[PDB]
C-alpha cells in the first residue's frame, strides 16, 4: 500500500498548493465512480444572483446498483462577485473570508441505464438528446427533458432510442456537430457504426447500422466528426495508426488517409474548434502527437510529458492553441502551441516540456474523462475512477502573464 | 438560458472546398508551427488597498476537508510553487501541515443540513379565522365598527374596494422580481421656448396645474 | 392560546439555508422559537403604542413599518 | 481494451460601511422576497396570542401580518447570517445557541 | 439639469430621512447634512466637479442621538443645526477620526414624547417648530430650551410643520386628512383647513413617513403635500397651493399621478419673471418668480410660479420612497434624499433656471 500512501501525500502537498496554482477548485464526490464527464452549453445566471449555474452530463459506473446518468449543475460565483470589497484578515494579510459563499454541485436528473455509461455525449445542435454507450453492443440514445428527474424505482430502462448494429462496447462516440441527428461509434469489434437519428419515425425505438467501416485492423478506441466539415471524422484504433474516414466515399473500407501514430496504440483524438486541420491524437505511448490534415506524414509534433498511457485528448473551446492531455497517470496536463520550440533554462526545463502549461496533480486516482467548460474559460471538469470529479481553473497568472 | 456558440469562426463557403483540395494534394509546404509565433493565437471570450492591486477572488472547494470553502482573494507570491510542477515544496511559505483537520474535529450530532434532507421534507394544513380577523376588509370593516368618525359609508366602501385592487396591483407587480428603474430626467423646458421637444412638453403638461374657483 | 411551537422546523431549517449556514445543531430550533417570539413581543409592542397614540384599534402595515424603524430596522415595500 | 478496477460504493466586529467609495445598487433587497417559507396558520396564532397576552380587541391586518412575517423572516436570516460569521470566526461551522446569543449581543439588540 | 445619484455609503446603506444645505455661506462648495436610521447626522462638503458632477466630500460625523434621526434642518443663519431624533429629542449642534470638523450639541430639548418628524424655524431664527409623533406640534425658543405652546388639538401624528417667513403663520399638517393654520401670536388653530368644497388629504395609510409642507420664501403661497381630488377615478394624487388671501380655499394644486407627494421645499434665492409667452396659467402674479420642488414617493417635480405645468421632473432616481429635498443656498443644487440608503442631487448650469435677483426684495413682517 505505498503507492496509495505516496499518492495521498503528494495530493495532500497538492491541496496545500493548490491557492498559489487555481482559482476555482470544486472537488466533488460522487455516489458512482463516472466513466464519462461532459458540459452543458446552457449557463443560467438568474438575475440578483452570484452565481452561475451549469450543467454536467456524467454517467455512473455500477459493480451491482443500477448505473444512472447524472446530469448534475454545479455553481459558480460570477464574474462581477469576482472582486468585492468583502473583509480582510489581520494574519493571512488577504482580503479573503472563507464564509459561506461557495459553490455547490447538485444532482439534478437521473436515468436508469442498463450497464455502465462508457461515454455519454450530448447532441450539440439538440442538447437534450443524450447518447450513450453500453457494455452491450447495442447504443442507447436518451432524452432527458422528456424523463422524470426521479429515476423509475424498476430496474427496467427505456431508451429513447436503442441504436443496435456492432458486437462488442466501445468507448469511442462522438455526435456530428454540422449533420443535424448523425452518430459515430467506435466499438471494439473493429467496426465503426454511422447511425441517421433525424430520420428515425415518431413511433420508431430501435435503428439499425446507417453503415459500417472495417478498414481497421483493430479495436477501434475513439472517433470523433470533423468540428468544420460534415462528411470526415478520424478514427484510431489500437493498431498504432489513424485512418481519416470520409461518408461520401461509397468505399466503407477503404482509409482514406492510413498513417501510422505512433509505437503504441493510439486512444483518442479530437480535432480543433477553430482550425480546419489539426487533429491531436493521444497514445498508449505517453506520446500526445498533433497532426495536420494538410499532410498526415508527419506530426507536427510529440508532446512528451507524461509517463503512462494518454487517454482523451481535448482541446480548448476558447483558445485554439491549448490542448489538454489525460490518462492513467493521474495527471491532467494542459498543453499549449504558443510555447512551441522556445528556449528554456535547464532548471525551468527539468519540468517538462515548453508546451507543457499546467499540471493537475490532484486526482488520487486515474482519470476517466473530462471536458472544458465552453461558457466559462478554464474550467475543466476531470472526473476519477475514485468517485471524485473536480471542477477546477488554474489562476489566472499561468496563462495570462 | 444562454448557449455557448456553435462555431467559433466565420462560416466561409469555400472551407469545405478547400479543405477537401487540401486533403487530396498532401503537400507538406504548409507548416502551422511555423506561422504560430508569427501571429496571434486565435480565441474566444466567454460567453485597505485597492482592488486592481489584489487580483480576482479565488475560490477553493473540497469535499473531503470539514473546513467550509476558502473564498477570497489569495495574494501570496512564491517563485518555487510553479504551475508546471504543483508538487514542489515552498518552506516557510506554506508550513505543509494540516489546517482543516484544526479547524472542525465536530463529532456532534448536527441535524445534516448539508444536502438531501431539511427542503424536501414538508407538510400542510388548513385554518379558518372567524373570531380573529386576520384580513384586510375585514379589518377595515372592524376598525370602521370600533371608530367611523361621522364618515361616508359609500365613501369607506369605495376606499376598501380601491384599497384591495391596489393589494393585487403591488402583489402582481412583485411578481415581476427586481426590476431595475431607468432614471428619468427631463430638461428645464419652459413654455417661453417653441423649439422644445413634443414629448417632455407633453410628458410635463399631464402634470399642469388645475385651478379652482 | 399557547401554539410556541407553530414554527415549524422546516421553517427553521430554510431560513438558515438562505441564512448562509449549511451546519446546525439540533438543539437550537428552541433557541429560533424564543428569538421569533421576543421579536414578535417588541415589534407588536412598538406598534400597538403607535397605533394607541394614534386614536385608532386595528394595526396596519404602517404602524409596524414604524415600528420596525423605532428598533432601528427598516421594512422595505410597505413604507 | 482498457482494464478496469472494481466501482467502490461512496455516500471585524462593526460591519460600518465607510461614508465613501461604496457603488452598491443591489435591487433584490430592495423588493418584495416572495418567498414565506411560514404557514399563515401558524404565524396568525402566534401573533394572535402576542396580541391577546397585549391587550385585547388589537385586531390586525393581513397587510400588517404579512409585514410582521416579512421583517421576522429579515430579521431571522440576518440573525442566522451573523451566527455564520460568528462560528466561522470561532472556527466552527456548526451553529450552536451560544453562537445565537453572541450574534445578538453582536447586533447591539441583547 | 443634471441628476447624480451619488453612490455612496451614507448611512451604512441604511434608510436616509432628512436633507439640508447651508444658507449662510455663499460660495460654491455647499455644506449638507443626512440623517437616517443610524443614528448618526452626517456633515458633508458638496461642490460641483470638474465635469459639473456633484461629488459629496465628507465633513463630519455627528453621533448624539440613541435612536434614529428623522428631519435634520439648518438655520436661517446657517451657524445652528438642528436635528430631530426618534428619540422626542432635539440636537441643535453648532460648530467649535474620519471627521474633517468637529461639531458639538450645543443644547437638548427634552418637550416630546415621541419621535420627531419635522423641524420648521422661523425667519428670524430665533424660533423652532417640531412635529411629533405625540400627537403635538411644539414651538421652541432657542435662547431658553422650553415648550412655549403645545397645540395638541390634533387626531393623528403631526408629519409637517413650517414658519411662514413673514412670520404670521405656522401651518402644521396631521395625518387625520387635515390642515392647521397657528399664528405666532395669537397661537391658536385659526385655519382648519380639512374640507373642500370631501377630505382632501391622505389618510394615514399612505406609505410615507412625512407630509413635510414648506411656504414659499416670498411668504405668499403654502404649499402642502399629501392631498387627494376627487377628479380622477376615485383620488388624485396631487399637492394644493394656497394663498394669503383666502387659506380655507386653495387658488389650485398640482396634481401628480402615480406616487403621492409628501415634501416641498422651495428655493431660496429668487428669480427674475421670464418674459411672458401667454401659455401659463400664472398660479401666483408676482414681480418675481421662484423655484419649488414637489417630491412624491419616487418622483419629484421642480415647478415655477410664472408657468403652470412643472419645468422639470425627476423619477426611478431611487428605488425606494423619497424622503426630503433641499435647495442650495444659491439654488444650482437639489439635493434628494431617499429611503433605499443613498441621495441624489439635481445639479443646474450657473443663472439656468432664471436671473436671479440683484437686490432680494424684502417681506413685511
Amino acid at each position: 500500500a505505498v503507492e496509495e500512501r505516496v499518492i495521498n501525500e503528494e495530493y495532500k502537498i497538492w491541496k496545500k498548493n493548490t491557492p498559489f496554482l487555481y482559482d476555482l477548485v470544486m472537488t466533488h464526490a460522487l455516489e458512482w465512480p463516472s466513466l464519462t464527464a461532459q458540459w452543458l452549453p446552457d449557463v443560467t445566471r438568474p438575475e440578483g444572483k452570484d452565481f452561475s449555474i451549469h450543467r454536467l452530463v456524467l454517467g455512473t459506473h455500477t459493480s451491482d446498483e443500477q448505473n444512472h446518468l447524472v446530469i448534475a449543475s454545479v455553481q459558480l460565483p460570477n464574474d462581477d462577485a469576482q472582486f468585492d470589497a468583502s473583509h480582510y484578515d489581520s494574519e493571512k494579510g488577504e482580503f479573503g473570508g472563507f464564509g459561506s459563499v461557495s459553490g455547490k454541485i447538485e444532482i439534478e436528473i437521473k436515468i436508469n441505464h442498463e450497464g455502465e455509461v462508457n461515454r455519454a455525449r450530448y447532441m450539440p445542435q439538440n442538447p437534450c438528446i443524450i447518447a450513450t454507450k453500453t457494455p452491450s453492443s447495442d447504443v442507447l440514445v436518451f432524452d432527458y427533458t422528456k424523463h422524470p428527474s426521479k429515476p423509475d424505482p424498476s430496474g427496467e430502462c427505456n431508451p429513447d432510442l436503442r441504436l443496435r448494429g456492432h458486437q462488442k462496447e466501445g468507448y469511442g462516440l462522438s455526435w456530428n456537430p454540422n449533420l443535424s441527428g448523425h452518430l459515430l461509434s467506435a466499438s471494439d469489434d473493429h467496426t465503426i457504426c454511422l447511425w441517421d437519428i433525424s430520420a428515425v419515425p415518431k413511433e420508431g425505438k430501435v435503428v439499425d447500422a446507417k453503415t459500417i467501416f472495417t478498414g481497421h485492423t483493430a479495436v477501434v478506441e475513439d472517433v470523433s466528426w470533423h468540428l468544420l466539415h460534415e462528411s470526415l471524422f478520424g478514427s484510431v484504433a489500437d493498431d498504432q495508426k489513424l485512418m481519416i474516414w470520409d461518408t461520401r466515399s461509397n468505399n466503407t473500407s477503404k482509409p482514406s488517409h492510413s498513417v501510422d501514430a505512433h509505437t503504441a496504440e493510439v486512444n483518442c483524438l479530437s480535432f480543433n474548434p477553430y482550425s480546419e486541420f489539426i487533429l491531436a491524437t493521444g497514445s498508449a505511448d505517453k506520446t500526445v502527437a498533433l497532426w495536420d490534415l494538410r499532410n498526415l506524414k508527419l506530426k507536427l509534433h510529440s508532446f512528451e510529458s507524461h509517463k503512462d498511457e494518454i487517454f482523451q485528448v481535448q482541446w480548448s473551446p476558447h483558445n485554439e492553441t491549448i490542448l489538454a492531455s489525460s490518462g492513467t497517470d493521474r495527471r491532467l496536463n494542459v498543453w499549449d502551441l504558443s510555447k512551441i520550440g522556445e528556449e528554456q533554462s535547464p532548471e525551468d526545463a527539468e519540468d517538462g516540456p515548453p508546451e507543457l502549461l499546467f499540471i493537475h496533480g490532484g486526482h488520487t486516482a486515474k482519470i476517466s474523462d473530462f471536458s472544458w467548460n465552453p461558457n466559462e474559460p478554464w474550467v475543466i471538469c476531470s472526473v476519477s475512477e475514485d468517485n471524485i470529479m473536480q471542477v477546477w481553473q488554474m489562476a489566472e497568472n499561468i496563462y495570462n502573464d | 438560458m444562454v448557449l455557448a456558440p456553435r462555431r467559433r469562426t466565420a462560416f466561409h463557403p469555400d472551407l469545405c472546398s478547400q479543405l477537401d483540395q487540401l486533403l487530396q494534394q498532401q503537400s507538406g509546404e504548409f507548416s502551422f508551427l511555423k506561422d504560430l509565433k508569427g501571429r496571434q493565437p486565435l480565441r474566444s471570450g466567454p460567453t485597505v488597498p485597492e482592488r486592481r492591486k489584489f487580483g480576482r477572488m479565488k475560490l477553493l472547494q473540497f469535499c473531503e476537508n470539514h473546513r467550509p470553502a476558502y473564498w477570497g482573494t489569495w495574494n501570496k507570491k512564491t517563485a518555487l510553487i510553479r504551475a508546471r510542477d504543483p508538487w514542489a515544496q515552498d518552506t516557510k511559505l506554506l508550513d505543509y501541515e494540516v489546517d482543516s483537520d484544526e479547524e472542525w474535529e465536530e463529532e456532534e450530532p448536527g441535524e445534516s443540513l448539508s444536502h438531501s434532507e431539511g427542503d424536501d421534507d414538508d407538510d400542510m394544513g388548513e385554518d379558518e379565522d372567524e373570531d380573529d380577523g386576520f384580513f384586510v376588509p375585514h379589518g377595515y370593516l372592524s376598525e370602521d365598527e370600533g371608530v367611523t368618525e361621522e364618515c361616508a359609508d359609500p365613501e369607506n366602501h369605495k376606499v376598501r374596494q380601491k384599497l384591495k385592487a391596489k393589494e393585487w396591483d403591488e402583489f402582481l407587480a412583485k411578481g415581476k422580481r427586481f426590476r431595475v428603474l431607468q432614471p428619468v430626467k427631463i430638461g428645464c423646458v419652459w413654455a417661453a421656448d417653441r423649439d422644445c421637444a413634443g414629448d417632455d412638453l407633453k410628458v410635463l403638461q399631464q402634470f399642469a396645474a388645475c385651478f379652482l374657483e | 392560546r399557547d401554539n410556541i411551537q407553530g414554527i415549524t422546523k422546516p421553517a427553521i431549517r430554510r431560513l438558515a439555508r438562505r441564512g448562509g449556514v449549511k451546519r446546525i445543531s439540533g438543539l437550537i430550533y428552541e433557541e429560533t422559537r424564543g428569538v421569533l417570539k421576543v421579536f414578535l413581543e417588541n415589534v407588536i409592542r412598538d406598534a400597538v403604542t403607535y397605533t394607541e397614540h394614534a386614536k385608532r384599534k386595528t394595526v396596519t402595515a404602517m404602524d409596524v413599518v414604524y415600528a420596525l424603524k423605532r428598533q432601528g430596522r427598516t421594512l422595505y415595500g410597505f413604507g | 481494451a482498457r482494464t478496469k478496477q472494481t466501482a467502490r460504493k461512496s455516500t471585524k466586529k462593526p460591519h460600518r460601511y465607510r461614508p465613501g467609495t461604496v457603488a452598491l445598487r443591489e435591487i433584490r433587497r430592495y423588493q418584495k422576497s416572495t418567498e414565506l417559507l411560514i404557514r399563515k396558520l401558524p404565524f396568525q396564532r402566534l401573533v394572535r396570542e402576542i396580541a391577546q397576552d397585549f391587550k385585547t380587541d388589537l385586531r390586525f391586518q393581513s397587510s400588517a401580518v404579512m409585514a410582521l412575517q416579512e421583517a421576522c423572516e429579515a430579521y431571522l436570516v440576518g440573525l442566522f447570517e451573523d451566527t455564520n460569521l460568528c462560528a466561522i470566526h470561532a472556527k466552527r461551522v456548526t451553529i450552536m445557541p451560544k453562537d445565537i446569543q453572541l450574534a445578538r449581543r453582536i447586533r447591539g439588540e441583547r | 439639469m443634471k441628476v447624480i445619484t451619488c453612490e455612496i455609503a451614507w448611512h451604512n446603506k441604511e434608510p436616509v430621512y432628512s436633507l439640508d444645505f447651508q444658507h449662510g455661506t455663499a460660495g460654491r462648495i455647499h455644506r449638507l447634512a443626512s440623517a437616517g436610521v443610524d443614528t448618526n447626522v452626517r456633515i458633508w462638503k458638496v461642490e460641483k466637479g470638474p465635469d459639473g458632477k456633484a461629488i459629496v466630500e465628507f465633513l463630519s460625523n455627528l453621533a448624539r442621538h440613541t435612536k434614529a434621526v428623522n428631519v435634520v434642518r439648518f438655520s436661517p443663519t446657517g451657524e445652528i443645526l438642528a436635528s430631530g431624533g426618534d428619540d422626542a429629542v432635539i440636537l441643535l449642534w453648532k460648530v467649535n477620526q474620519l471627521n474633517k470638523e468637529n461639531w458639538t450639541v450645543v443644547k437638548t430639548l427634552r418637550g416630546h414624547l415621541e419621535d420627531v418628524y419635522d423641524i420648521c424655524w422661523a425667519t428670524d431664527g430665533n424660533l423652532m417648530a417640531s412635529a411629533s409623533v405625540d400627537n403635538t406640534a411644539i414651538i421652541w425658543d432657542v435662547s431658553k430650551g422650553q415648550k412655549i405652546s403645545i397645540f395638541n388639538e390634533h387626531k393623528s401624528y403631526v408629519q409637517g410643520v413650517t414658519w411662514d417667513p413673514l412670520g404670521q403663520y405656522v401651518a402644521t399638517l396631521s395625518c387625520d386628512r387635515v390642515l392647521r393654520v397657528y399664528s405666532i401670536q395669537k397661537k391658536r388653530v385659526a385655519f382648519n383647513v380639512s374640507k373642500m368644497l370631501y377630505r382632501m388629504f391622505h389618510d394615514d395609510s399612505m406609505k410615507s413617513f412625512f407630509r413635510r409642507l414648506s411656504f414659499t420664501p416670498d411668504g405668499s403661497l403654502l404649499l402642502t403635500p399629501a392631498g387627494c381630488v376627487e377628479s380622477g377615478e376615485n383620488v388624485m394624487n396631487t399637492t394644493y397651493v394656497f394663498s394669503r388671501k383666502n387659506l380655507k380655499r386653495p387658488i389650485a394644486h398640482l396634481p401628480c399621478p402615480g406616487k403621492a407627494t409628501l415634501a416641498v421645499r422651495c428655493c431660496p434665492v429668487y428669480f427674475e419673471l421670464r418674459p411672458v409667452v401667454e401659455t401659463g396659467v400664472e398660479l401666483m402674479s408676482l414681480p418675481y418668480r421662484l423655484v419649488f420642488a414637489v417630491a412624491s414617493e419616487d418622483s419629484v417635480l421642480l415647478y415655477d410660479t410664472q408657468q403652470s405645468f412643472p419645468f422639470g421632473y425627476v423619477s426611478n432616481i431611487h428605488y425606494h420612497t423619497l424622503s426630503d429635498i433641499s435647495w442650495s443656498s444659491d439654488g444650482a443644487f437639489l439635493a434628494i434624499s431617499s429611503t433605499d440608503g443613498y441621495c441624489s442631487f439635481v445639479t443646474f448650469e450657473k443663472d439656468e433656471l432664471g436671473i436671479p435677483l440683484k437686490e432680494k426684495p424684502v417681506l413685511n413682517m
